């Protein structure tokens, strides 16, 4: 239940998707 | 809603295995991180404030203390 570690890789931009 | 459009920042809280190393330059910070799927080539160094494990981080020096700057901390 408890949240796992996470760190943002400073992705940004926009996922291309389909 | 009906306010700025949006069109800046998509920061995400990528799962994190574990911190690498760790190295400074310019005056920043920046943590080597392995990321989940991603191919272990598609490395990239994220800044510490960004990084939202800092149990992850207290892992990596917890091994190379008890003799590291050998002084408080």
């Amino acid at each position: 239940a408890r949240t796992k570690q996470t760190a943002r890789k400073s992705t940004g931009g926009k996922a291309p998707g389909g | 809603h009906m306010v700025e459009e949006v069109l800046e920042e998509e920061e995400e809280e990528y799962v994190v295995e574990k911190v690498l190393d760790r190295r400074v330059v310019k005056g920043k910070v920046e943590y080597l991180l392995k990321w989940k799927g991603f191919s272990d080539e598609d490395n990239t160094w994220e800044p510490e404030e960004n990084l939202d494990c800092p149990d992850l981080i207290a892992e990596f020096l917890q091994s190379q203390k008890t003799a590291h700057e050998t002084d408080k901390s």
